[PDB]
């Protein structure tokens, strides 16, 4: 996903900060960030599920319209 | 070049895979700080071209777009570093030593032009020819220096320590041997014979020197 | 179970401490410097914990033995603890240069950071005045030690000494608050203290013991987080101490003490009676941040006052007890922590300088221009420039302050943030477009700072393009309280 | 004309439900106006986690008169 | 002693705690000979054949400060007469082709032209362009912004501030060329593979 | 729009992985990405239906779950051709930069920092919170464009007290945006339209938006940032500034002032009337005092923009049509004049104005085109700017024509000094010290001129295709203001 | 408090060892092959 | 055709990591 | 298993060879970082009898007929082509960097004159001794260019960058200089004192460049410099 492009940047941005050129095999380990982005989106879904659960718990609470 | 960059990337991964994907097993051979100037004909998208009968010395680098013809020679320590525009060295020339032939890149302050070295040109040591359209059968002296756009016309025997100035089209056969470029004397004919015979002298001396070998006994000694 | 993040990081610290001490005092290995080897295993004892802690998300609440006695973990403690270990991961990572380049054979600085991280893991989940104090002092004691570590330069020694004095006095105030509250209530457990302090209404109901107790607890905390009226040394504390220990005691105690405040002040005592001092502290903290940042030179002290001001910008989320306010406060801690880890990673990248001010910080637009881009990104983020993440932090904080009817708090926040925006825009201009000023050259930063600076720079710029995960996290944490 | 201008315009069509979009948006925000007003109301939910241990261990020790008789 | 060492010539030659550390992004052309104390800095460019030796003092080229093809840069023992003579080729200095240096402390933003021999204590001031063959005797502080030259280092001209503004552009143009070259070399080398194939022929 | 929306961001990011010292590829491909995003803007124009209150191509993506303050993207009416002008003009900046080396001015950096379509975002962004983020957000790209490749006239800076006030005004609007956001949960612009506020608070919220806007709008008390920002701006930084960054304030008023706070707008009509009027008077007289060419064009732009304000007030469909069409004509004309003055700088390399002389000998086609656009900046009847400004004028439709009588001075002095400056620039055989370096215009130069002249004439002789595609939206806005 | 006493032990050690043991009593750390024998000062 | 201890152990453990992790992202 | 992982050495050769499959966009990378450089002796028909203690720098291609004395150095990158005419170097003559001590065939009149350089002759960097004899205990200048048949007398320093014309054999102590062959001055006695001092210090300094001839094991053992 977009995590692949982001990782190549994070690695290339890292290379740009240490002064090293933009070259090596860690740009192929940015696939790990693609895994990370998929997990982060998966965690967004799981998280909004849990937040909806806590929100219906709150709606049950707070006097429940009384 | 884009695919040249991609090639640099596949090679690094490959060198790395050997360096520590198999030198991992007790081998520090990769770590030896061996030299890399032995890339005599260093390359770019443009490459240096050299014919058979053209001795290049291994102490000398030939970088950039080069077109070493026939008989030309690049002796021990010279640097024909001509990335920007082609170093179109003609035939039978004789750099002879630690000279330099540059179209070396600046901020286009004077629009660096190719260095079309002529024929039978017996350039001397330490000459620092720099953007030089030096024509054929010309002599340049020991420790000399030149400047941009110079055109050393036929038989123009620049002397030692000299510093020719920018864009100076030196006349054909005029001896200029000073820091401020200055004609000194119409060259004599014995000097003409000398400069036209030293050409073939080194042409033979360069077909000699026969590097083309290896010295394993010394390699075995330096190994221990 | 339920202490597997603590059981591990305590066993791992011992395994590292014994492993480090045996080798550093070893003739066979030529007395090697065990820093960056007990490190590396240090920060992995963090990641394995962060893996032990994140995985067992339902398991953290696995017993009752801990509940009504010792400490109560829940979703808030769980998420805030995954953050502390993550922010301790960044802080150990940025130090790897400080161990090798700077001559530190003292590995136990690592094991002390690990013991402090256990103390903070027990602060976050602290659910009893006694546990809150004990974990607070565990982390504060590790930090007094590792802030007085450098014994050669006398500048770090007196800085660590006044840090110890300030921290011990802050803990004394906090502890007298715990005493007054306990003595006037006969209950220390937050689950017990909550039942008593429902309908306490100090300003309406005469209860002086509990009032002075909550006031002293708030004062001790606002000392620990170095808020404005009680910072009192914090600039000199951050300036004198070494840079990585400053990066530690400047971002992680904030996270931990702020989670602890959310525990005691939103559950243990819930009223609009105590948050008045935090409202005043927010006002004067944003004021002091803005002005002193306008006044400072030394980049370490500039970051000190910037952190004080941003801690102020945090407390406006606590200055109103609405869920939106607490969620704004939590958003503000994550965007203040990641940005501070970034700023301190940058300050650690520039090891070559001595204690030097922004003028010597100059020329970075020329030498290492990508690092100057990153530094401008981070400083903008503090300022709150719209297209960045710090803007999202300050903006949601101000929106919570408006929805909470604290219009004047939002007003002082916006004027102080605009002052800060002007100051940091002027700083970036002076760094980029002029002022060469002596061109000090830097050894390159290592991969560890590089990825943390790079990932955090990516987080700051590409945040508004995806704020859903963090907003969901912080709203869940606020609901859980 | 040019052989397709007729169907060249059916790259959008009315599909007017985007107003029910805002209709239900409004339901969203009518609920959301209860974002900041809500807070802690429950003292009967599990934060009353004390008695479940008290009744559980009161008999062992820290007891006035049970061990007597 | 035997000749033709397979190693060629190691371009970075330390001696006695003195490592001529090369900062990254500094294309150190393979012919050069760093030795003793030669601290080349970020963005610099040591080009073909340029030796940089090491004495009691320490050579140091600054940010973007290239040392072009075949340029010797040594330093005298101490020269404690006026100032410690450790060559400091500071930022943006373009030490041109086949020049020569010794213990001179060049100042920011110079252009030390071709074949320009120097000597001790020649603090070529900031923003100073030197003509070709700029030979200098010890102590001749070429002042700021002033074009110079001549065999005994005779002053020639002061420079318009447009040329002074152009000097940094020339330095960064050299640095662009240096990056174009640095993209031609890899962290380690492939020479070892050829040496092993040579040894397995033995 | 779903896929064809993100062309500049995709292009910029996928080029960021091409450093490519040999400029040819980055120039070519950045220009192609810009031109295709402009092509998709124009096919989005063709896709338009001039018959709905709804927004034409609405899209979204959840941004924060509760209250869903999400990327609501509408392009009805005005925004339709605002984003069109944005795209129309961005390849102009990409094309004014075919400079050969372009080395210190690293070409890919300016490509990546002009090819950020946050202007497209803001003009399509239809929930005034995120909409707020973008004009304030484009300041980071604008600041780097303004000075990194911008001409250095001073130690690059902006009046610091004025800049602090400008950003303070921007953040003052932010407090107002939040007050409305939490006032009734209203996330987006459709529902902020539907809702109804307290008249006592509508005026406060209106002026609070107005702070930031009338900084972005160049009104008389705060407009000084345009001259100082332009004389230092690069050739392509001014083309964007005049082109879009001024349209920001007027479009902000248009969307989030008039149909948002109808009672507050009713109450403050004379306020903006007098403000914009005296601003036009001042910026008409000022170019007497200013000899700096960039300041001259910037002040003419201030004049035109406060005309846009003196017209946007109205429930006159003709009124706001003249407002938005003066905006389009201004993004054409002032940017064409900034193109002009940038060519005039570079071809002369001088930053005094008394030095532009003998132009009919050096670059006479530049004389022709410079007139072809200075007749427009004074709004020659027949040009696009005339249709714009006269619908601005007739904006005194239900009115009683007392602010048109101040637009009297505002525009008569404007046209006067327009002619005076076009003379002063092209006057006489005033031989300059340029050493017979004539600098005739380039084929690419007249190219980048082509589209502005084409849009100008196509509007000025046929404003239908722009007044149509707009009337439905503006008339809906007006009835909500009724 | 067990961990706090352990941190007090580690602290009193790392602070007041005072370079009197392996903290600096490792060696002066002077090597021969890395020296130049002062022939060239 | 041999090596030293305490490094082949490390390479075996690195292989155990990547083989093990493969099995993890695989399950 | 380990050591059979040479398959990754073979796999590397594939990805490395992939440079051929990737040198198609233009003719690219004709350099391969080769091994052969017949440099440090390069005997044409006569061999140098350079001593076991005369440090020559592995860059210095001392061609053909050369002889160096005990203690004299031949520094980095200095070609000595004694191919057409004999060369020699006395004990202590530190022929510094970038030298060109290559002699002659002829120049316009005979003038074979084998270059002979005496003891303690501190020759300067980038010097070009094309065809002159040099006497003992003199100090040639860094950048000098000593042409055919220029007998540089004893203790007479040639200036920095001082080109010397043909046959203009300088006197003793007469400091020469200038692009034309003109004298400059007779400096002082401290001048000769410093000449001898620099000569012996350069001799023992070359004796300090024994790391140049270190062995792979010794190089990687010096790489312990990190620990100290
Ligand atoms: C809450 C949040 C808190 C913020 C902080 C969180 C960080 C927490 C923990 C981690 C912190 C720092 C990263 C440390 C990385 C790490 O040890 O190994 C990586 C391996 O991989 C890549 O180099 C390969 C390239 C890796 C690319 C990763 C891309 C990730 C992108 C994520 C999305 C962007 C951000 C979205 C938000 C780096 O080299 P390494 O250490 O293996 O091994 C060497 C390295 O090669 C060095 O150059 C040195 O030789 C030596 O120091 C040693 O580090
Ligand atoms: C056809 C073309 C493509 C062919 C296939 C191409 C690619 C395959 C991808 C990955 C291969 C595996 C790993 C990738 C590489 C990782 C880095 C390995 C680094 C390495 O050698 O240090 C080993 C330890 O090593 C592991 O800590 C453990 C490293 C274990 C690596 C084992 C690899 C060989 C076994 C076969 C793979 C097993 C797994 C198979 C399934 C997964 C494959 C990925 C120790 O050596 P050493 O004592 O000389 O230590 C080194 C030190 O590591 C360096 O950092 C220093 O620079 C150096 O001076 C020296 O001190
Ligand atoms: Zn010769």
């Amino acid at each position: 996903m977009v995590g692949a492009l982001l990782g190549l940047g994070t690695q290339m941005y890292s290379n740009a900060l240490r002064k090293l050129p933009y070259m090596r095999h860690p740009w192929e380990h940015v696939v790990g960030m693609g895994l990370g982005a998929v997990f982060a989106n998966q965690l967004v879904k799981w998280d909004v599920k849990l937040k909806e659960d806590l929100d219906v718990m709150l709606a049950k609470a707070r006097a429940a319209n009384e | 070049r884009a695919f040249y960059s991609v090639g640099f990337w596949i090679r690094e991964t490959g060198q790395a895979l050997d360096r520590l994907g198999c030198r991992l097993q007790g081998k520090n051979y990769f770590r030896e700080q061996l030299s890399r100037h032995r890339t005599l004909m260093n390359v770019f998208d443009k490459a240096p071209i050299v014919d058979k009968e053209a001795f290049v010395a291994p102490s000398a680098s030939v970088i950039g777009d080069v077109h070493i013809g026939r008989g030309s020679s690049i002796w021990y320590g010279c640097v024909l570093r001509g990335d920007v525009n082609t170093v179109s060295v003609g035939s039978g020339t004789n750099i002879q030593d630690n000279s330099l032939v540059h179209v070396a890149k600046s901020n286009l302050s004077g629009k660096v032009h190719p260095t079309i070295i002529g024929d039978n040109v017996t350039i001397g040591h330490s000459a620092v020819l720099h953007g030089c359209t030096v024509e054929d059968e010309t002599f340049i002296g020991m420790g000399a220096t030149l400047l941009d756009g110079v055109v050393v016309e036929k038989h123009g025997m620049v002397a030692a320590g000299a510093l020719v100035r920018q864009n100076t089209r030196i006349p054909s056969g005029e001896v200029w041997g000073g820091n401020p470029a200055r004609f000194l004397r119409k060259l004599t004919d014995e000097e003409i014979a000398f400069i036209s015979q030293s050409a073939t002298n080194y042409s033979n001396l360069a077909q000699a020197h026969a590097a083309e070998n290896a010295k394993p006994l010394n390699v075995i000694e330096f190994e221990k | 179970l339920a202490v597997f993040p603590e059981i591990f990081i305590i066993n791992a610290t011992f395994i590292l401490l014994i492993h480090g001490v045996v080798f550093s005092t070893s003739k066979k290995y030529d007395y090697p410097p065990l820093a960056s080897n007990v490190g590396w295993l240090g920060l992995l004892s963090v990641l394995i914990t962060l893996l032990l802690l994140a995985a067992g998300a339902p398991l953290l609440t696995i017993a009752h033995l801990f509940w009504n006695n010792l400490f109560r973990r829940d979703n808030f403690t769980y998420f805030c603890q995954i953050f502390l270990l993550l922010s301790t991961a960044g802080t150990i990572s940025m130090c790897f240069d400080f161990f090798d380049q700077e001559r530190f054979d003292a590995f136990e600085f690592i094991v002390l950071i690990l013991l402090s991280t256990c103390g903070m893991l027990f602060m976050i989940s602290a659910y009893d005045l006694i546990a809150m104090y004990l974990a607070i002092e565990l982390q504060s004691l590790c930090f007094y030690v590792i802030a007085a570590s450098k014994r050669k330069s006398e500048f770090s020694t007196e800085a660590g000494l006044k840090y110890l004095i300030l921290g011990a006095f802050s803990s004394g105030i906090l502890l007298f608050g715990c005493s007054m509250i306990y003595g006037s209530t006969g209950a220390t457990h937050f689950d017990q203290l909550a039942k008593i302090l429902t309908g306490y209404e100090i300003t309406g109901a005469r209860s002086s013991g509990i009032f002075m107790g909550i006031l002293f607890i708030a004062v001790g905390f606002l000392f620990k987080i170095t808020a404005v009226p009680f910072h009192m040394w914090a600039p000199d504390i951050y300036e004198g101490s070494p840079t990585p220990v400053t990066a530690f005691l400047s971002i992680a105690p904030k996270i931990s003490i702020f989670a602890n405040i959310l525990r005691v002040f939103i559950y243990g005592s819930y009223g609009a009676t105590l948050q008045q001092i935090f409202f005043f502290c927010s006002i004067a903290s944003m004021i002091l941040g803005a002005l002193a940042a306008m006044a400072q030179t030394k980049v370490k002290r500039l970051l000190a006052y910037s952190s004080i001001g941003h801690v102020g910008y945090i407390c406006i989320g606590f200055s109103c007890g609405t869920i939106e306010g607490i969620q704004s406060l939590l958003i503000g801690i994550f965007i203040y922590a990641l940005m501070t880890m970034d700023a301190f990673a940058i300050v650690l990248a520039l090891r070559q300088t001595r204690v030097k001010y922004i003028a010597d910080l100059g020329a970075l637009a020329k030498t290492n221009p990508i690092l100057a881009i990153t530094f401008s990104i981070t400083m903008f983020s503090y300022a709150g420039i719209p297209p960045l993440a710090g803007f999202c932090s300050k903006f949601y904080l101000f929106f919570a302050a408006l929805g909470c009817g604290a219009y004047f708090l939002a007003l002082v926040g916006v004027v102080t943030s605009v002052i800060g925006c002007f100051y940091y825009i002027r700083l970036v201009k002076r760094m980029f477009f002029d002022t060469p000023r002596t061109w000090i050259l830097y050894e390159p930063m290592d991969r560890n700072k590089s990825l943390l600076l790079a990932m955090t720079s990516f987080f700051i710029t590409l945040f508004l393009l995806y704020p859903s995960p963090l907003f969901s996290v912080t709203h869940q944490m606020a609901l859980s309280l | 004309i040019m052989e397709f201008a007729e169907n060249l315009v059916l790259r959008l069509m009315e599909n007017p439900e985007e107003r029910d979009r805002k209709a239900r948006e409004h339901i969203y925000e009518m609920h959301e106006r209860c974002k900041k007003i809500k807070e802690m109301w429950a003292l009967p939910i599990r934060p009353y986690g004390f008695w479940t241990f008290e009744r559980h261990n009161a008999q062992l020790r820290w007891d006035p008169q049970i061990s007597q008789v | 002693r035997v000749k033709w060492d397979y190693r060629g010539q190691r371009q970075i030659i330390p001696l006695g705690q003195w490592l001529p550390k090369v900062a990254v992004d500094a294309y150190v052309a393979p012919n050069v000979v760093l030795a003793g104390q030669v601290t080349v800095w970020d963005g610099s460019s040591v080009w073909n054949g340029a030796v940089l030796r090491g004495d009691l003092n320490k050579i140091t080229v600054g940010f973007c400060s290239n040392v072009q093809e075949r340029c010797v840069v040594h330093a005298a023992w101490s020269s404690p007469t006026g100032l410690p003579a450790a060559t400091i080729i500071d930022r943006y200095v373009t030490v041109g082709a086949y020049s020569l240096l010794r213990s001179c402390t060049i100042e920011p933003e110079c252009i030390i032209g071709q074949h320009s021999i120097l000597m001790e204590g020649s603090l070529v001031e900031t923003r100073s362009i030197l003509e070709a063959g700029s030979v200098v005797p010890p102590g001749r502080r070429i002042p700021s912004g002033e074009l110079w030259g001549g065999n005994p280092a005779r002053f020639i001209r002061t420079l318009t501030n447009e040329e002074t503004l152009e000097i940094p552009k020339l330095a960064v143009a050299i640095n662009h060329l240096s990056g174009d070259y640095f993209s031609e070399f890899l962290p380690y080398s492939t020479v070892y593979l050829e040496v092993e194939k040579f040894k397995k022929s033995l | 729009l779903s896929g064809l929306i993100l062309c500049p961001v995709l292009g910029s990011i996928i080029l960021l992985f091409i450093p490519n010292s040999r400029i040819r590829l980055i120039r070519l491909i950045g220009l192609c990405a810009s031109l295709i995003t402009f092509l998709y803007s124009l096919v989005l124009w063709i896709q338009f239906d001039s018959s709905t209150a709804k927004f034409q191509f609405v899209e979204s993506l959840r941004w924060l779950p509760y209250e869903n303050i999400n990327f609501y993207l509408g392009i009805d009416g005005i925004s339709l051709f605002f984003v069109i002008l944005t795209t129309f003009l961005i390849p102009i900046c990409i094309l004014v930069g075919w400079s050969g080396m372009r080395s210190y001015g690293k070409e890919y950096i300016i490509a990546f920092l002009i090819c950020e379509f946050l202007m497209i975002a803001v003009f399509c962004m239809l929930d005034l919170l995120l909409f707020y983020v973008f004009p304030e957000s484009v300041l980071i790209p604008m600041f780097i464009i303004i000075g990194v490749w911008g001409s250095r006239q001073r130690k690059i800076k902006a009046a610091y007290q004025f800049f602090l006030y400008t950003l303070l005004g921007s953040l003052f609007m932010l407090l107002a945006i939040l007050l409305i956001l939490f006032q009734t949960g209203t996330t987006d612009l459709q529902i902020l339209l539907t809702t109804e506020f307290s008249e006592r608070r509508q005026i406060f919220l209106w002026i609070a938006f107005f702070a930031s806007f009338a900084v972005k709008v160049p009104m008389v008390p705060v407009h000084i940032w345009l001259p100082e920002a332009h004389v230092e701006a690069p050739t392509a930084g001014s083309v964007i500034l005049a082109g879009i960054l001024l349209k920001f304030g007027t479009y902000g008023f248009l969307r989030f002032s008039i149909p948002m706070f109808p009672e507050a707008t009713l109450c403050f009509t004379p306020f903006i009337y007098t403000l914009s009027a005296i601003a036009i008077i001042y910026t008409s007289l000022t170019t007497l005092r200013q000899i700096d060419l960039k300041k001259i064009i910037a002040y003419s732009s201030v004049a035109h923009m406060n005309l846009v304000t003196i017209g946007m007030f109205s429930p006159n469909i003709q009124g706001i049509g003249g407002s938005i069409l003066l905006m389009l004509s201004h993004g054409l004309v002032s940017s064409a004049l900034f193109l002009c003055v940038g060519v005039l700088y570079d071809r002369h390399k001088t930053r005094l104005v008394r030095y532009y002389g003998g132009l009919v000998s050096t670059m006479p086609n530049f004389s022709t085109i410079f007139f072809s656009f200075t007749l427009a900046n004074m709004s020659l009847p027949g040009t696009s700017s005339f249709i714009g400004e006269f619908l601005i004028l007739v904006g005194a439709f239900q009115r009683n024509s007392l602010v048109a009588t101040l637009a009297a001075l505002g525009m008569i002095l404007g046209a006067a000094y327009s002619l005076w400056l076009y003379n002063r620039v092209v006057s006489g055989n005033l031989k300059p010290d340029f050493l017979h370096k004539f600098s005739d215009l380039n084929g690419r130069e007249v190219f980048i001129f082509i589209p502005f002249l084409v849009g100008l004439v196509w509007m000025g002789v046929y404003p239908k295709v722009f007044l149509d595609c707009m009337h439905t939206s503006v008339s809906n806005l007006v009835q909500h203001g009724k | 408090p067990s961990l706090i006493l352990l941190v007090a032990m580690i602290g009193a050690i790392v602070l007041t060892m005072h370079r009197t043991t392996k903290v600096k009593r490792q060696d002066v750390f002077r090597r021969n092959a890395i020296d130049f024998r002062r022939t060239i000062m | 055709v041999s090596e030293d201890k305490n490094r082949n152990y490390a390479v075996v453990a690195g292989v155990v990591a990547i083989v093990g992790s493969i099995g993890w992202y695989l399950k």
